[PDB]
């Protein structure tokens, strides 16, 4: 937890819980066993995990909500402090300069000076037509800052995954095992040929409003696709392979690490590249980093 | 060829 220069407004439990669903205490099977999963992701093993009851946001935190936080606190995000953030190449306007540097493994990501949550494609862009889209260009530090100010916290990975699974046992996606059941789109991911052309068959070639598509069985929206969502846990591909109370009862993840867990996949994910919009999928990013496809939702103790 | 990258980090560019 970093240092914060704001204070926390007094709020009633009903105000905090608005927009949240109450997940009952219980067990669930976390993890996955897809043979094509990338070993370095540590999706396995599948294990029974017991969680205490918690609340979780039905929606990722929106631009309008993050703007309220910034209005109240003057909070300055990491992307503003560093002066740049990651934007998908095809979304940068031609007259907007970018840094000449490349992400070796993912050259479709460009570092854009001046890209941040209120200007998500760089200077000249805005969020005036996206108030109910998930806030992006928020680092893990920014996410924990908002959640703290909001009277909440980030979910653990296990809380995130229990809620995202929506009461189904070991299904592939939040809603079941078929990606487009009866040909209906259920999430905002990539269609077409990644990274060359997104056909937008699901309606969106960038972020969608936080209430797009149907909820899962617990009432959560866009747990799969739309934006990656920061979780509290440090990233490890093996800590959770241990079988102990620490890893199976309200697991908090490893005590140390270098990157924090992100869940759920994004509008950029595709079967032919990452296949990371399955509910067991997982990756990470370093806590000071920010990108146009990464946001968060909050959780809270009851 | 290597594990796909979905989360671009500042370190990838530094
Ligand atoms: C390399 O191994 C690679 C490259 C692109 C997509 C998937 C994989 N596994
Ligand atoms: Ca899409
Ligand atoms: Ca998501
Ligand atoms: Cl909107
Ligand atoms: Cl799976
Ligand atoms: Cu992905
Ligand atoms: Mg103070
Ligand atoms: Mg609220
Ligand atoms: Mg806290
Ligand atoms: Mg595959």
């Amino acid at each position: 937890m970093p240092s914060f220069d704001f204070d926390i407004p007094r709020r009633s439990p009903q105000e905090i819980a608005k927009g949240m669903v109450a997940i009952p205490g219980g067990t669930f099977r976390m993890g996955g066993e897809d043979p094509d999963a990338f070993p370095e992701d540590g999706e396995g093993p599948v294990r029974t995990v017991r969680l205490s009851p918690f609340l979780i946001d039905r929606y990722a935190v929106s631009n309008r909500q993050f703007a309220a936080f910034v209005k109240a606190t003057g909070y300055v995000t990491d992307a503003e402090r560093y002066g740049w953030s990651f934007v998908f190449h095809a979304h940068v306007a031609p007259g907007t300069p970018v840094m000449d540097a490349v992400v070796p493994e993912a050259p479709w990501w460009v570092a854009v000076p001046g890209a941040y949550w209120k200007a998500p494609e760089g200077p000249g862009s805005s969020i005036t037509d996206r108030p109910n889209h998930p806030v992006v260009h928020v680092s893990w530090n920014d996410a924990v800052a908002y959640a703290t100010w909001a009277g909440k916290r980030l979910p653990t990975e296990a809380e995130w995954e229990m809620a995202a699974r929506g009461g189904l046992d070991q299904a592939r996606y939040p809603w079941g095992n078929e990606l487009t059941p009866r040909g209906r789109h259920r999430c905002n991911i990539w269609q077409g040929t990644f990274p060359v052309h997104d056909t937008g068959e699901d309606g969106y070639t960038g972020t969608a409003p936080v209430n797009a598509f149907a909820p899962n069985g617990y009432g959560l929206y866009n747990v799969a696709g739309n934006v990656w969502e920061w979780c509290a846990d440090w990233w490890s591909a093996d800590w959770h392979a241990t079988e102990s109370p620490a890893t199976r009862i309200d697991p908090r993840g490893p005590e140390t690490g270098t990157a924090r867990v992100t869940k759920g996949g994004s509008f950029l994910c595709h079967e032919s590249y990452c296949n990371r919009y399955r509910v067991a999928a997982r990756t990470c990013n370093t806590p000071d980093s920010s990108a146009a496809h990464t946001g968060f939702r909050c959780a809270a103790d009851p | 060829a290597t594990t796909p990258l979905c989360g671009p980090s500042r370190a990838s560019i530094l």
